[PDB]
């Protein structure tokens, strides 16, 4: 297992180098985002009414990515359908707030749709 | 162009998912494969890059699998290589 791990290690290392060098806004979005703990729960869908799900750990992340009902992700625009807290319980856009953010159950989950 | 490169990266991405044992989820792999065939076939860089963002998302959606932060750790300790 040890030797094959380092294979997979080299292969994964080398992949993000292929990725970095490609330097493309949409990927870099989702790689950088992923680094903050902001990851997709399912396949990013290409279409328009297929649903997207992602985790938002931070109120920062929320601020950087959400703004009213729009969700900026993967170099395209998304329509925040619903948000739920860690407890699987619904959160209204207006509780994800200045002042209230520290009373919420991070991380949250945005189900958005493509524009 | 770099349409050459997005296609190479995509071949390597599939192979990474491979080595993290995705074929034992006959449907995630189905999606991956198709996402992979789609872009090798792409005739303009856009479609390609778009199907490539979806393919990568599968990686990034896998929990234990890759920790990018730990990856980027070694990325910077071996800046030569």
């Amino acid at each position: 297992e040890d030797k094959r791990a380092k294979v997979t290690s080299a292969m994964q290392t080398m992949l993000f180098t292929m990725l970095r060098k490609l330097d493309n806004d949409a990927l870099n979005n989702i790689i950088n985002n992923a680094r903050d703990g902001c990851v997709p729960l399912n396949i990013i869908p290409l279409t328009t009414a297929a649903k997207l799900m992602v985790v938002i750990p931070d109120y920062n992340t929320y601020k950087n990515t959400c703004d009213g009902t729009t969700f900026t992700y993967a170099s395209a625009l998304w329509e925040i359908q619903q948000v739920v807290d860690a407890d699987s319980k619904i959160v209204q856009l207006s509780e994800i707030s200045m002042d209230n953010s520290p009373n919420l159950a991070w991380p949250l989950i945005v189900t958005a749709l493509r524009a | 162009s770099k349409m050459s490169d997005v296609k190479c990266t995509s071949v390597v991405l599939l192979s990474v998912l491979q080595q993290l044992r995705v074929e034992s989820s006959s449907k995630l792999w189905a999606q991956c494969v198709q996402l992979h065939n789609d872009i090798l076939l792409a005739k303009d860089t856009t479609e390609a890059f778009e199907k490539m963002v979806s393919l990568l998302s599968v990686l990034l959606s896998m929990q234990g699998a890759v920790d990018i932060n730990k990856l980027c750790e070694e990325m910077l300790d071996n800046r030569a290589t």
